[PDB]
Parts: structure tokens; sequence; C-alpha cells
């Protein structure tokens, strides 16, 4: 055309190279979006940090971005619709105390039941385990006078207790993973999951949790799109 | 003392003057009216006109 | 040339060389292909979703399947009837020499594109951590352009297209020459390899979903209703392509090579060969018929949305 | 105390909404009926802007009126020229989440924002080249959702924390503060002579802020929902407000009146963001539907539609000059439609 209009096509050219150098390069890592409350420990797991506070981890052969949102009012209804394209939504609870347990279980069940994470699955850390086992053992604090549905309820048969853990303290676990995931299913389509887990904020195996279930994500994602079609 | 505040603020809006709902119409569709000819995307240019052309 | 000895018979025509077995399956495929393009181009609606190369893959397949089956049944139908004739119609060795390109462009397009196909679900289950679409279309022209280089070389030596048994069909001769035994390995050993590849991926792909299923669960975390599906569909991908395509490329590699010439000097062709080429034919044609329902309808989505 | 403040201001409401039911001698559909009807409008893509790798959240005109900035999840504010497609600047972003982005009427400056709370200003006429940050605002409690150029030295930012900040460049100080919405500030239209905004929020209510006496003029309600974006009328005496109701309720500043209201059986889903045209005949408002409707500001019906995008339609402009229509959703491509 002309000397001007080459020399913006060559500007324009150089630039499209390099957002998608840019992009190759962003495109090999996982990002996360990290959520509890206050007493849930979140920083505690995933002990490492190589408004917005991002951590970063680098698993056998994969990194992982984890977004929390700080200075944020109850009203997430608003932001959270940013993170409608993370892999997985890290739902940190802090299990030992009941009184706000049941806060938990509705702020869990309007996370999963969110119109723009209708496909974000669920990575559930279920976390201040020996606080939960010393408290259940110690025999006080009855869960029976925060759930009424708690007595009466048995562990299943074909169930694989951790080993040395005593029957009260498996039964407690078993029934707070059973009320979660009861509340993940029932409005599940089968396009999300959650998975639980069982943290002890002394743990190192956290960040292999967390690779292994973002594995079983995309792996689950790719099947999915090979079946529909 | 945020009462007090939300007080004066309703008298402030409340002190302003309305004048009429269908002389607010009337601007409206007069003003429409006198820029209905500058309304490229009302009436469609002329291609001769129009910059994205291809 | 171009043009060989044969010669039917009376019984021939009644029950082996009757017209009812090329119009049947040329149907039959039009009808199952029509309606996975119509399932395909109801997805496409739906939008295109991401990591779309498959599905790229999957309208190009069902595509050349298509074309294949309109193209070479149009003609064969024709010949049936009696519209067409070699000793006629374009008798300066014009008319089928196109179709014999064509048939080798849509006898080979299948399985290299099946490959591929094979290539990136194994990839795509084996390691799922990796990864527009533009690569697919750009694979599958290139899939596309080999075929056709292939089929078009007996035009510039070496292959040569001849009318064959019944006298309906013209594709590729069985000679004993240096040209006819270089194509017809060359054929066949693209053929075989297409095949082992994609029974190889698949076997993996299998195994892997096979090692994820079986492994415990621990707390039943998983309905594998979509691994079990994965299983069954890629199991039938590589029985029905096995069993449908690899004995005419044995047939034709062995019948090339043979201490006793295969076609005589004089260019005659024994009735028993001919009769085993057309039946390996006909059975390696089922494999485009049946290519769409494996792929697509054999679905628990699809079946269930055209319940209604 | 608190009763006797509870009763005053019950009875100011009852005052006023007695007030705005005398005025309301008529309405715009009546005195409208006469006039004929604008037929079908039909509206093709022109340019296709592609590039962004990731959901665009935000889009801005410029004064030249072949200029737009986006911006995506990627982090990068890209400033394209609408006649080509040749891209002008990439600025890259020192946050991946930038949520609202802002052109300013010289064209020398340019300001993003998103949940990181900072404002990011750039200076686009670099002394010796590269645009880096020419000025960082902060002092918010939380994600800023709007911003817009008042001049070239101050700046008018709406956040998240229910709040509006008035910023001076130069001194990079909050020159003014405008507070009073009980939810957080998801919109922000500036006036042609730049001194009354409209701004919106989660309330469910627009009101008009003055610049130079930063005081609630007006309050206006009547969305079931939040207000996600508000365009101001070029007139100058009214606006439009885009809620989740799938609604579009278009207000008067003079009469204080909801002055018409347009909705659908069809369309259900909320609207992303508003706009007007050059003589404010056609309302603009793009739906989570992948859908833009252009509707007759003085007919209440959907003259138009405009069909494109994958993904959500998330911000929408009209250029200044009025010849085309710039439109972003979150399959990361821009389009223009004239
Ligand atoms: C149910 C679906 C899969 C069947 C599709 C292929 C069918 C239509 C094919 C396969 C076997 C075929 C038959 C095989 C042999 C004969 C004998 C003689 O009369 C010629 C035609 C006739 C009668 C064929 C008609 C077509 C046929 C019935
Ligand atoms: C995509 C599908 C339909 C394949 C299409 C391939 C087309 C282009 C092929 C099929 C048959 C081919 C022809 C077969 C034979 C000859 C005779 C030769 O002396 C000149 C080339 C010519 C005339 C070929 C031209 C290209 C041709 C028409
Ligand atoms: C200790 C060793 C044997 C354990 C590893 C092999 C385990 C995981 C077993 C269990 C299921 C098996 C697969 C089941 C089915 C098939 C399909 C068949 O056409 C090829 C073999 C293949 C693919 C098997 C390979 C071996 C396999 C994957
Ligand atoms: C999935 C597997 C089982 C393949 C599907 C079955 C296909 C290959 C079957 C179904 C009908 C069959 C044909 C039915 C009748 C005849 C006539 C006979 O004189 C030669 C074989 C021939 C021509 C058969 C070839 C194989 C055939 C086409
Ligand atoms: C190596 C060839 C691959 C071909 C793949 C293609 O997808 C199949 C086409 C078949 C054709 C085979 C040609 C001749 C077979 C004999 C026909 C006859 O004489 O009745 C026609 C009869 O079924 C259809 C149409």
């Amino acid at each position: 055309v002309s000397a001007e209009d080459k020399a913006a096509a060559e500007r324009s050219k150089m630039i499209d190279k390099n957002l998608r150098e840019d992009g190759e390069k962003a495109r090999r890592t996982l990002r996360l979006l990290l959520l509890g409350a206050d007493n849930s420990g979140k920083s505690t797991i995933v002990k490492q940090m190589r408004g917005i506070f991002e951590t970063k981890f680098q698993v056998d052969k994969v990194n992982f971005h984890m977004f929390d949102v700080g200075g944020q009012r109850d009203e997430r209804r608003k932001w959270i619709q940013c993170f409608n394209d993370v892999t997985a939504i890290i739902f940190v609870v802090d299990s030992s105390d009941y009184n706000r347990l049941q806060e938990a279980l509705n702020d869990f069940k309007s996370i999963w039941n969110n119109r723009w994470l209708r496909t974000i699955s669920v990575i559930l850390f279920l976390n201040k385990q020996d606080l939960l086992a010393e408290k259940v053992l110690a025999g006080k604090s009855k869960i029976e006078d925060y759930f009424p549905e708690f007595a009466r309820y048995t562990t299943p048969e074909d169930a694989t207790p951790e080993p040395g853990e005593d029957p009260r303290v498996t039964r407690a676990k078993y029934f707070i993973r059973k009320e979660f995931v009861d509340i993940s299913t029932a409005s599940g389509d089968g396009r999300h999951i959650c998975y639980p887990h069982f943290t002890c904020a002394v743990d190192t195996e956290n960040a292999r949790r967390i690779f292994n279930d973002c594995k079983d994500i995309i792996l689950q994602m790719n099947l999915r799109e090979y079946n529909l079609v | 003392a945020q009462a007090r505040k939300l007080v004066e603020q309703l008298k402030m809006e409340a002190n302003i003057d309305r004048i009429k709902v269908s002389k607010a119409a009337a601007d409206l569709m007069a003003y429409c009216e006198a820029h209905a000819k500058e309304d490229p995307l009302l009436t469609p240019v002329p291609a001769s006109e129009n910059p994205f052309r291809e | 040339p171009c043009f060989r000895p044969t010669n039917i018979t009376l019984e021939e025509r009644r029950l082996i060389a009757s017209p009812w077995f090329a119009a049947s399956f040329c149907v039959v495929g039009l009808a199952s292909n029509l309606l996975a393009l119509s399932v395909l181009a109801g997805a496409r609606q739906g939008g295109s979703h991401t990591r779309s190369s498959f599905l790229t893959f999957l309208c190009g397949l069902v595509l050349t399947d298509f074309l294949g089956l309109l193209v070479t049944g149009t003609i064969v139908v024709s010949q049936h009837a009696a519209l067409f004739e070699w000793h006629a119609v374009d008798p300066g060795c014009r008319l089928c020499r196109f179709m014999g390109v064509v048939m080798i462009f849509f006898g080979l397009s299948p399985l290299l594109l099946g490959a591929a196909m094979a290539s990136e679900r194994y990839l795509g289950i084996t390691r799922p951590f990796s990864r527009s679409q533009r690569r697919a279309w750009a694979t599958v022209g290139l899939v596309w352009a080999a075929a056709l280089a292939l089929g078009l070389l007996p035009l510039l030596g070496v292959g040569r297209y001849t009318v064959q048994y019944p006298g309906s069909w013209c594709f590729l001769t069985l000679g004993a020459e240096s040209g006819d035994v270089a194509f017809g390995l060359l054929f066949s050993m693209l053929g075989g390899l297409s095949v082992g590849l994609s029974f190889l991926l698949n076997t993996v792909s299998v195994a892997t979903l096979c090692h994820v299923y079986h492994g415990q669960e621990a707390a039943q975390q998983r309905p594998r209703d979509s691994e079990v599906e994965m299983m069954a569909q890629l199991l039938g991908i590589m029985v029905v392509a096995s069993v449908c395509w690899l004995p005419l490329l044995v047939f034709i590699a062995q019948t090339v090579l043979r201490n006793p010439p295969a076609m005589s000097p004089a260019g005659q062709l024994s009735r028993t060969t001919e009769k085993e080429l057309l039946i390996y034919l006909r059975v390696a044609t089922w494999n485009q018929i049946l290519d769409p329902w494996v792929y697509i309808l054999f679905r628990r989505a699809v079946l269930r949305r055209l319940q209604p | 105390e608190l009763d006797q403040l509870r009763q005053e201001a019950e009875q100011l409401k009852n005052q006023i909404r007695d007030a705005r039911k005398a005025c309301a001698d008529a309405t715009l559909s009546q005195i409208t009926n006469n006039i004929d009807p604008v037929g079908r409008i039909q509206m093709r893509t022109r340019r296709t802007l592609r590039g962004h790798l990731a959901k665009i959240y935000a889009m801005h005109w410029g004064t030249d009126s072949r200029l737009l900035v986006s911006a995506s999840q990627d982090g990068k504010l890209i400033i394209w020229d609408s006649y080509t497609t040749n891209k002008v600047h990439a600025i890259p972003l020192r946050s991946s989440w930038v949520m609202t982005c802002a052109y300013a009427p010289s064209g020398n400056y340019v300001a993003c924002g998103g949940l990181d709370n900072i404002c990011s200003i750039y200076n686009l006429k670099t002394r010796e080249g590269n645009v880096r940050v020419s000025r960082e605002l902060a002092g918010h409690t939380g994600y800023l959702s709007c911003c817009r150029f008042l001049d070239d030295n101050q700046i008018v930012t709406s956040s998240g924390d229910t709040t509006c900040a008035l910023w001076d460049i130069e001194t990079g100080q909050q020159t003014t503060t405008f507070t009073g919405h009980t939810g957080d500030v998801m919109s922000l239209s500036l006036a042609p002579d730049t001194r009354l905004f409209v701004s919106g929020a989660c309330d469910a209510s627009a009101k008009l802020w003055d610049v130079r006496e930063g005081m609630c003029r007006q309050t206006f309600t009547g969305h079931e929902s939040d207000i996600n974006a508000i365009c101001f009328f070029p007139n100058g005496n009214a606006f439009a407000t885009g809620s989740d109701d799938a609604t579009c309720r278009l207000f008067d500043l003079r009469a204080d009146q909801e002055l018409m209201t347009y909705s659908h059986d069809n369309i259900i889903c909320g609207i992303t963001s508003v706009s007007f045209s050059k003589s404010g005949r056609l309302l603009l408002a793009g739906y989570d539907d992948f859908n833009c409707n252009v509707w007759d500001a003085l007919k209440a019906d959907r003259a138009g539609v405009l069909a494109g995008h994958d993904n959500r339609v998330s911000c929408l402009g009209v250029t200044d000059d009025g010849m085309a229509v710039a439109t972003g959703s979150w399959d990361s491509f821009l389009k223009i439609w004239n």
C-alpha cells in the first residue's frame, strides 16, 4: 500500500506474534480459585509461595496458580463470575467447630449451585482433621446438639477407615463428608464433581492431592467432549 | 448518625422542581426528530460514504 | 488399454453379480451418513466446544465417506442399469481413470483419518496435561492431499487402472509387472500401517481407561458411565476397522506376489480371483457404512436425543 | 431518635412519591403513538477484531471515532483502529484480572482497573516510546467496576465498595469522594458537560451526583435487580438503566420519573450493557443470550436483533460519530456492527 501502511502492518504482525508466543507460554499452567472462611486456614495448605493473593507451586510436571480474593463482602455473586474458567475451586472448610459448620454447608451449597460455576469442579479440604478427632474423642461438644440426624447413623459396612482411627472419629469424619457430598449430588447433573479430602495442616501431600484431582477433572472433561460429539 | 444524613439527602432530593412528564416527553421527541437526519445507524449511509467497506 | 477381456455367464448375474448389492449398500451408507451429518450439524449449531479438533476430524471423516459413496455408487448403479459402457463411453481411456483415482482417494482417506483421530484420542486420554481448530483443518487437508497424491500415481506411471469383474468397476490391476506390484504393495502397506496404528493407539487408550476404572474409587466417588462408554466405542472402532479392511489389504498384497503370476500374460484373470476380490471389496466397503454408526450414532446421548 | 428519623424519612418518601405521581400527567407511549415506527434494522458484521486469547470484559471508544481499547483476562489492553484491523498497542497487565477500561477524550491517556483495586493510568504519548505505568491510583477498599475520563487531569472511578472517587492525575490523590450506595457500584455514565453523572449499583437504584457539589441531587428506583450498566441520553435530561430483570428502564432528570420500560417475554436473561445512538432514537443492549437488541427509544419495540459471538456479550459501545457500534463478548472476539 504505502510506507506508513507497511510499517503499521509490520508492527501489527509483530504484536500478533508476541501475543501468540505469550499465549503459548501461559497456556501450559493451571489456575485454581481458593475459597473458604476466616477460620478455614486456607493459606496453611499447600505450604509454598513461589486484594488478590496469588500462590504458585509446581508438582512433578505442571504448575498451578492459586488465586485468593481478600477484602470482599458476602456479595460474592459479582466477582465470582470472573472465575468461570478456572480449572477447579479449592474449598477449604474447618471441620472442627460445629457452630459455624452449618454456615459452611450453606456457603458450599451456594457455590455449588451458582449459575456461572455450573461446570467448575470443587476440591473440598476438610481442614483441622486433628482438632476434629481430638474434639470427638474428648467426649464433649456432641454433634447431636448441632446435627440431630447424626444419631442413629452408622458408617457403611463396605468402608475403609483410616488405620488406627477410633470408630467415633471415623464415624464423624464420614458424617461430615456425607453431608457435603449429599449437597454436592442432590443438584448435580454430572457436569461437575466434588472431591473431598481430609487434611491435617501438617501434611505435605495436599499439592499431590490437587494434582491428581485436577488430572482426573481434565480427563473427565476430555471424555465428555469425545462422547457427546 | 446516618439517619440525619439520610434525612438531609431525602430533603435535598425532594427540593427539586419537576416541570411535567408530558413536557419532558415532547422535548425528547423534538430532540430525536431534530437529529433524525444525522443517524447513520438509523439511515444506512451510502456505501461510498461508509468507511467499513470491502 | 484400460479394458481387459471378461464376460459374465448366466447364473452369475442372478446371485453374485446381481445389481441389488451396489444399490443396497449405497443407499444404506448414504442414509446413515446423512443422519450422522445431521447430528454433527446440530452439535455444531450448539457451538464449537473447546478442543474441537476431534469434531473437525469427525466432520471430515463423515463428509469423505458420504462423498465417496455418493460418487462411486452412482457410477456403479448406472453401469448396472445400462447407461454407461466402457466400450462406448469414454473409449479413449478417459472415464474410469477418474473412477480409480476417486476410489483410491476414498479408500485411503478413511484409514489415515481414523489413525489421526485415534492418535488424538490417545493423547487426550493417556496424557491429559497437553493443551483454534485451524490445526485440525490443516491436518484434514494434508490427509486428503496425501490420499489424492497416492491416487494420482498411476497416471504418471507405475500403476495401471483397468475395468475389472464384473465389468462394472475400474481399479488398480493385479499384474505381475514392476509397476503393478510396486503400486499394489505400496497401497497395501499404507493401509496396513494405518490400521495397525489405529489398533495400537486404541488398545493403549482402552488399557489406560481400564486401569482408571478398575482402580478403586475408594469412596465410589464417580459413576464411570463415561469411561465405560469410551471403552465400548474404542473396542467397536478397533474390531470394525480391522475385520472390515485387513482382508482386502492382505489379498491385494498377496495376489501381486506369487510364483505363478496371477494375471496371465494375455491379461486374463482367474474367475476365482475375481470373485474373491469382489467379495473383499464389498466387506471393505461396509467399513464406511458402519463408520458413522460406531463413531456417532452408537452413543447414549445421541440415541436419547433422537428417541423423540 | 431512631423512630423520629424513620418517621421523617417515611414522610419525605411519601411526599416525593405523591409529587412524582402528580407530575405524571401522561405517558410517553401516548405521545409517541403518532410517530411512524422505524422499519426493521439489519446490521451485519464489518470488522471481526481478533487476537485476544481470553474473555473480553470491557470496551471503550475514542474521540478519534476510530479507536477502541479492549481488556481481557489474559492481561492485555489492546488498542484497535476500527477502520482497519491493525492493532496499535498491546500493553501488558500486572494483574490478569481486569474488569474496567477507559479511553481519555484527548487520546493521550488510558485507564484500567479490576480486582486488584488499584487503577493504572498509562500515557499513550510516550516521550521515548513504549507504554508503562504512568500513574497508580490506590485507596479503594474493593474492585473497580467502571471509570471515565472527565478530562486529562481528573478521573472518576466507581468501586465495588459502594463508593465513587474523583482523583487528580497530577496530584494522585482522592480530590473528591461520593458515597450513599447500598450495593456495589457496577455502572457509571458521564454527561456531555462532564458536570453531573448518573451511577447505578447493586441496590437496584441509580443516583445522580454533581461533580462540582458531590451531592445526591436525585435518586431513582424501580428495578428489581442490580443495575449492570447505564448510559446517558445525548440531549442531557434522560438516561437508561439495564438490570438483571431482562428489562431496560429509561428515566428522566427534569421530570424525575421512570419514563418507560422495555421488556419482552422471549428475553429472560439479564442485560450486560446499554448504549444510545447519536440521536438517541435507537437503544443498544447486549444480553446473556449471546445477542444484542436494538430497541426503539420512542416506541418500546425491539427494532432489530444482532446475532453473533459464541459466548456472553459483555461490553457494548457506540462511536461518538455514531457510524458503528462495538460489542465484545466472552468469545474473545470483539465485533463492529454497522
Ligand atoms: C439390516 C441392514 C444392516 C442390512 C443392509 C444390507 C442388506 C440390505 C443386504 C445384505 C444382504 C443382501 C442380499 C444378499 C443376497 C441377495 C440374493 C439376490 O436376490 C440378490 C440380492 C439379495 C437379496 C441381497 C439384497 C440386499 C441385502 C439384503
Ligand atoms: C475431492 C474428490 C472429488 C477428488 C477430485 C480429484 C479430481 C481433481 C481428479 C479426479 C480424476 C482426475 C483426472 C483423471 C485423469 C486425468 C487424465 C490426465 O491425462 C490429465 C489429468 C486428468 C484429467 C485428471 C485431473 C484431476 C481429476 C479430475
Ligand atoms: C500387573 C499387570 C498385568 C497390570 C496392568 C494391566 C491391567 C491394568 C489390565 C486390566 C485391564 C486390561 C485390559 C483389558 C482389555 C484389553 C483389550 C484387549 O483387546 C487388549 C488388552 C487390554 C487393553 C487389557 C490390557 C491389560 C489391562 C489394562
Ligand atoms: C461388523 C462385521 C460383522 C461386518 C458386518 C457384516 C458384513 C461385512 C456382511 C453383511 C452382509 C454380507 C454379504 C451378504 C452376502 C454375500 C454374498 C456372498 O456370495 C458373498 C459375500 C456377501 C457379499 C456378504 C459379504 C459380507 C457382508 C457385507
Ligand atoms: C478400495 C475401495 C474403497 C471404496 C470405499 C467406498 O466408501 C465404497 C464404495 C462402494 C463401491 C465399490 C465398487 C465396486 C464394488 C462392486 C459393485 C458391483 O459391481 O455391484 C460401490 C459399491 O458399494 C459402494 C459403491
